């Protein structure tokens, strides 16, 4: 395991869609997660 | 709050074979716009 | 080996039924984990006014205690195994699956059934769970993606249980009460309205037998589609977010092959896509050169007897009429003029959607619940490839024809929508007088 | 405040049409007979319109 | 500038009585004015446009 | 089949798996991204991340996004401040072609003025729809704050150079940063052999082990943004290990015994310690993980926070106060096998999908230049001791901190009061 | 080729273009691909068609033509515009071939 | 002509032509009724009665 | 801004023409204040009022009072500014600077037209 996609805490998973041309980014752990539940 | 809304009853202005909410309007559509545009070609064929 | 080779490569999947009627299916695939969930035949088009807000409330209140495991004891347990425990709601259909490795399968069965069956509703959780529901549904309203679609199905389904939302009204979530969803739980949570499914290291034997030990102590109207329009018109909103669409085939209709067809046809399309003008959807390319549309869409959702078929585009304030105008100029288009080398690339692109979503054990588990329950069998893959190279430019065209042409649309509109057309213009639009 | 030429309906258009109107600076001589025409057709409309009073 | 002249031709062959110096005349300009239009002035075109390389 | 990893001399990795799956997915792996970029060409990465379809010498954008489209495939970059990836994804009969135009693209850039003058729009575009979700915009502060060097740079081109890269710069940054010995070929359901015949037709030319950014250095400083949202997100980082180090696997052990992202949809995190210590003394809505980023030379691990703007302190130093429990020993036997657990399951749940095995290889490859079975990492995670995980927690505690806070700042604390 | 090129440098010269100080890519017709090449031109190149054009269009305000020194010579006139307008050209060509199959 | 040679294009004209003959037959039918066409009109069994 | 030239420069050279033609009492009173202000404000501190009398001894031969100043400034009237405004403004060629997007500036023939009113 040798990548920022190991630390599945949400890599700021931050790709946006498309086809034939989608760029996408990750980070890292990113937090964000089950603070949806409330506002 | 979107979900609150719910869309008035129409029945009132609801043609009789669309009346029935239990009943596909796909059956009914040929016969509906049938007479609309009976009404429509007739027109046209006085003017 | 060949495209087609490795299609007939893919591992079947076995169907096996319990006594009580629940359907137990497993596909192998020799990989380290698994996932594993029940798919039930509940949801919101199930429900009465009373009750609207039943099963979300329920599936709200799965996770948070059982009888045998109270409380944390199963989130805890869950978390221990290394599982992930997620569920998802929908009009037609509930699931509750665990990932986990395959080694876990046991466990697991174990609490998917004290989920399903031994669920408690503690008025306590119950309260907490109601406060947690209303403020979702304040949230909810910041989607404006869903809201739309929510209008789309309460003007399309007017007056039918379809039209219903998942979460429910408001007052629903307030005056809803243990009894009632216990109630709901009974009705519905039945033996033969489920299916457990699973895919990854499973073993059907081994599946078949677990569900024998845990899930073998269980019980033993056509919708209609309404041309109409919902605006809601805030200025204040920056976009604006218009859903059209008009009733489609259900699940079981072969049509919806050729339908999936040409709504790859016409695409997708969002500002930060990279082909821009050199995208092959006209409506996509247009949009990419005039910057019409900062996304765009096109949906074939599908019920049981009925569906919903058209496209979703957010515009700024004074494009919405072009976007709706090139929309359907390319639905018309697809329904008189279509060309065999478009409807290949359509039917490559369903092709490629088809295998690219079953990636995945999770995906698979979930296309083996669903399909048990809205086709009553597993269609291979094979299956569908036989019934995509069917698909040639007459199929799409008569089928677009008969789902399209002079077909009254149901609308949906959020934000700046002044400048959307009137329905009058908009049924125009619908069919051509050149043709 | 505006101005009436640039700002009023019929005086926006006339202005935008002979008054402002962005014209190549290397039109020649040639470029002169379309408005002599127009003021051709104006002549014949008014001595017509005089002739047919008696005809 | 020979279409020009065609058309003065034309005017003046048209303003003349129907005989044998005019008629002739007549077709032949009428032959190289649409000659003019529709083959020469095309082709000329085109050598022109070889000429300058483009 | 197997995977077959092989080293050609001109120092390309190229593997190939079999899994005779009806779709076939081939990623090219480069080891190129925001680290390897300086004060004059920052932002030059993310144009690249979005220049994949624009014209290369073999193809037009035209043939680029028609073919692709044409077969239904997907072409992808997706990028890692030290790796830049681009995947092609279609059916294993149309393979060919894209990968064909992925050397193309790769291997044969042609950044016409015209073209890349109307990419410059689009980082806006695409910084203003990842910036949507404030932890973006946190983590890149963070990144910013935690490193003097490399590692600083962002993944999205600064403001002040959205308009101003040059296409001489991106093909400056190919030539010096897209080389052979920086790159990995990776794909699934493909032969071997196919695999090293395009590599060899395509990438052969350009000379490996190309310029080389400086390493890494810890800056430990903090960045506070007060954009006025009701949440503050706030993330106290301290410089932990580098990628592939045992201690980095301690560190992801000690990241799941704090609790990383949630398991249970709507659920307590009841298992995830942070969360249960956060929530003894904040009653109000919040939400607490643990951030562990592994990067070649260096590694950041901390906790991550998101809390309304009042009560921000006190969660802040409460997920703090429960990682100093940590590092002083309070660390049960049992809670580690249970992180143990979960760590493996997430590796192989990671691999899982075709995505996920693909993305891990060539993160391998690149990182190593080697494949490690998932059997041999399962051992390894294994093999980590309570007491690393412990002195892992010690040094997260020792070690100087860097924060970035965005929000209500408020009452955020700073970092010297932490 | 001689032949030719003294032939092809009358056809320059009878033309008028260098005497009023234009090349020969300043007085094509400005069609789409012409307007899309115009576009991708670099920036000096596309100042110095400009002001060309506009010393053109001056002089023929006033019926004059440029001293017989300053004519733009055939050797000496460059067809900057040519390459681009081949490209946009081929571009076309190939969005077509794809229209038609 | 160049553009419009090709095997779409001529996919095209087929799914066309049928609706060009029908309004083809709009106008022939248009054309006879508001002309009064004796010569296609005689043929035609009602109509006949007016001449 | 490039398309706000054209606009601009009318603005101007109505108020020019108007002080030239319908000066009125009050904004001769305004502008009267405003120059007895500024007169004041600027020979205020000692580099000011140094330069003020080196530039008055080297232009005017003498250093003109603000007493003086003050004056002339009262003499003016609606009909002065009027007189003055008219012999430099009205029907004058005018000289003209651009820089930048100045294509929407009026050609020269029309902003000599604006200097004088059809009116008037
Ligand atoms: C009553 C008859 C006509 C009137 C009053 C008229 C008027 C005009 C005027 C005022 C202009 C603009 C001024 C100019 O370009 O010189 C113009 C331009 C033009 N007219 Fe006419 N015209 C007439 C007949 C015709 C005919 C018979 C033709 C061709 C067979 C024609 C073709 C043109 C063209 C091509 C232009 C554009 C010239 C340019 O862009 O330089 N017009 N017309
Ligand atoms: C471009 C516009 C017009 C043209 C080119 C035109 C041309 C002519 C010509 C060539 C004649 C024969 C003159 C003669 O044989 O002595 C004539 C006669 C006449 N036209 Fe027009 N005409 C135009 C417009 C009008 C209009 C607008 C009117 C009335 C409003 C009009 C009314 C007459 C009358 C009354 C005569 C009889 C004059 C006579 O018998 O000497 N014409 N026209």
């Amino acid at each position: 395991r040798h990548v920022v996609c190991r630390f599945p805490l949400g890599p700021f998973c931050a790709g946006v869609v498309g086809h034939a041309a989608l760029p996408a980014t990750s980070e890292s752990p990113v937090l964000d997660a089950k603070r949806s539940f409330l506002c | 709050s979107h979900t609150d809304i719910r869309v008035p009853d129409f029945s009132d202005y609801r043609r009789a074979e669309v009346l029935d909410s239990t009943k596909s309007s796909k059956e009914s559509s040929d016969a509906r716009k049938g007479f609309s545009y009976l009404i429509t070609a007739t027109t046209t064929v006085g003017v | 080996a060949t495209y087609a080779q490795a299609l007939q490569s893919v591992p079947e999947t076995q169907v096996s039924q319990l006594d009580n009627g629940l359907r137990v299916a497993s596909e192998q695939s020799s990989q380290p984990t698994c996932t594993v969930g029940v798919w039930i035949d509940a949801g919101s088009r199930y429900e009465n006014e009373k009750n609207n807000g039943a099963g979300y409330f329920v599936e709200h209140l799965a996770f948070k205690g059982t009888k045998n495991r109270p409380g944390s004891a199963l989130e805890k347990e869950v978390e221990s195994m290394g599982a992930h425990l997620n569920a998802y709601s929908t009009r037609e259909h509930t699931a509750y699956y665990i990932k986990a490795l395959s080694k876990d399968l046991p466990k697991a069965v174990e609490l998917l059934a004290d989920i399903v069956q031994n669920c408690s509703l503690e008025d306590s959780q119950i309260e907490k769970e109601r406060d947690v529901i209303l403020q979702e549904l304040q949230e909810n309203d910041s989607s404006m993606r869903d809201v739309v679609f929510d209008y789309l199905h309460a003007t399309a389904f007017q007056g039918t249980p379809l039209a219903q939302s998942v979460e429910g009204p408001s007052e629903n979530v307030r005056k809803l009460s243990r009894a009632d969803l216990t109630e709901y739980v009974s009705q519905h949570y039945k033996a033969p309205r489920m299916v457990l499914a699973a895919a990854g290291g499973v073993e059907h034997r081994q599946l078949l037998d677990l569900a024998q030990k845990h899930f073998s102590s269980l019980s033993g109207t056509p919708c209609r589609f309404t041309g109409s329009e919902i605006r809601h018109r805030d200025d204040a909103l920056p976009l604006a977010h218009v859903a059209i669409a008009v009733e489609g085939p259900g699940w079981a209709n072969p049509d919806n092959v050729p339908l999936q067809v040409a709504n790859a046809i016409i695409g997708h399309y969002d500002s930060t896509y990279g082909g821009g003008t050199h995208m092959s959807s006209t409506l996509a390319s247009v949009a990419a050169t005039r910057k019409l549309c900062q996304s765009f869409q096109t949906f074939n959702i599908c019920y049981a007897e009925t569906g919903l078929l058209g496209a979703h585009f957010v515009c700024d304030n004074m494009s919405i009429d072009d976007m709706m105008f090139f929309l359907q100029g390319q639905w018309m288009r697809l329904c008189t003029s279509a060309t065999e080398s478009e409807v290949v690339r359509g039917k490559n692109i369903l092709r490629n959607a088809l295998v690219s979503h079953l990636d995945g054990t999770t995906p698979v588990c979930e296309d083996i619940g669903r399909s048990l329950l809205t086709y009553g069998r597993r269609i291979p893959l094979a299956e569908w490839e036989s019934r995509i190279a069917e698909v040639d430019a007459s199929v799409v065209r008569e089928v677009c024809s008969k789902y399209f042409y002079d077909q009254c649309p149901a609308v949906a509109g959020l934000g700046p929508i002044e400048q959307l057309p009137d329905y009058n213009r908009i049924r125009s639009g619908m069919f051509w007088l050149r043709f | 405040m505006t101005n009436i030429r640039k700002s009023h309906p019929l005086m926006k258009i006339i202005n935008n049409a002979f008054i402002d109107l962005p014209a190549p600076s290397n039109i020649s001589s040639w470029w002169n007979f379309g408005s002599l025409l127009g003021i051709c057709l104006i002549l014949q409309i008014l001595t017509g319109l005089f002739l047919a009073m008696h005809y | 500038w020979m279409l020009v002249a065609d058309l003065i031709t034309l005017t003046w062959i048209g303003g003349q009585p129907v005989e044998h110096p005019f008629i002739i005349i007549g077709q032949l300009a009428s032959i190289l004015y649409f000659l003019i239009i529709l083959v020469l002035m095309p082709i000329t075109s085109i050598i022109e446009n070889n000429l300058l390389k483009w | 089949q197997d995977l077959e990893f092989t080293r050609l001399p001109n120092g390309l990795v190229i593997a190939s798996l079999e899994n005779y799956a009806p779709a076939s997915r081939i990623g090219l792996f480069i080891k190129a991204g925001s680290r390897y970029e300086d004060s004059n060409n920052l932002g030059t990465s993310h144009l690249l991340r979005l220049a994949s379809s624009l014209t290369t010498k073999g193809a037009s954008s035209f043939k680029i996004t028609r073919g692709i489209e044409a077969v239904g495939g997907k072409l992808s970059v997706t990028s890692t401040r030290e790796s830049m990836a681009y995947t092609v994804e279609c059916l294993r009969d149309d393979i060919e072609i894209l990968m064909e135009f992925l050397l193309n693209v790769t291997a044969a850039p042609e950044f016409r003025r015209w073209e890349v003058a109307a990419l410059q729009s689009q980082l806006r575009i695409d910084k203003a729809v990842a910036f949507q979700n404030p932890q973006a915009q946190v983590l890149e502060n963070l990144h910013a704050a935690a490193y003097r060097n490399a590692l600083a740079n962002s993944l999205y081109c600064p403001d002040y150079r959205i308009g101003k890269v040059t296409p001489d710069q991106l093909h400056y940054y190919v030539q010096n940063h897209f080389t052979s010995a920086r790159m990995a070929l990776i794909g699934l359901g493909v032969s071997h052999p196919v695999l090293k015949q395009v590599a060899e037709r395509f990438l052969n030319m350009r000379g490996g082990l190309g310029l080389s950014g400086a390493k890494a250095k810890y800056r430990g400083g903090e960045i506070r943004d007060q954009n006025g949202d009701s949440l503050v997100h706030a993330a106290l980082v301290a410089e932990s290990a580098a990628t592939g180090s045992a201690e980095a696997n301690a560190f992801s052990v000690l990241q799941h015994v704090l609790g990383a992202g949630p398991h249970v949809k709507r659920g307590s995190n009841a298992t995830s310690s942070l969360y249960q210590a956060v929530a003894k003394g904040v009653h109000q809505p919040f939400d607490v993980s643990a951030f562990n980023a592994s990067y070649s030379d260096s590694g950041l691990f901390g906790i991550y926070t998101i809390s309304q703007a009042a009560s921000a302190g006190d969660v802040i130093k409460s997920a703090y106060d429960q990682v100093k429990t940590i590092a002083q020993g309070n660390l049960s036997n049992t809670d580690v096998q249970a992180a143990k657990n979960k760590l493996k399951a997430g590796y192989l749940m990671s691999v899982e999908s075709s995505e996920g095995f693909l993305d891990e290889v060539g993160s391998q490859a690149l990182v190593a230049g080697s494949y490690v079975q998932p059997s041999t990492v399962l051992q390894q995670i294994d093999s980590v001791a309570d007491a690393d995980v412990i002195n892992a927690a010690k040094k997260f505690v020792s070690g100087r901190k860097s924060m970035a806070a965005s929000g209500n700042l408020g009452h955020t604390p700073f970092v010297d009061e932490l | 080729s001689k032949w030719l090129e003294g032939i092809r440098k009358w056809y320059y010269n009878a033309a008028g273009f260098n005497k009023l100080g234009l090349m020969r890519d300043d007085t094509i017709y400005e069609d789409d691909d012409v307007k899309e090449a115009i576009r991708r031109l670099p920036e000096n190149l596309y100042n110095d068609r400009v002001f060309r054009i506009k010393r053109a269009l001056d002089l023929t305000m006033r019926q004059q033509i440029l001293p017989k020194e300053q004519w733009t010579k055939y050797e000496e006139d460059k067809f900057y515009l040519e390459p681009y307008l081949k490209e946009v050209i081929r571009e076309r060509k190939e969005r077509e071939e794809w229209a038609k199959k | 002509l160049s553009r419009f040679l090709g095997p779409r294009y001529r996919e095209l004209a087929r799914n066309w032509i049928p609706t060009a003959s029908m309004w083809g037959a709009v106008g022939a039918v248009g054309l006879v009724w508001a002309t009064d066409w004796r010569l296609i009109l005689d043929w035609v069994p009602y109509i006949n009665g007016k001449f």
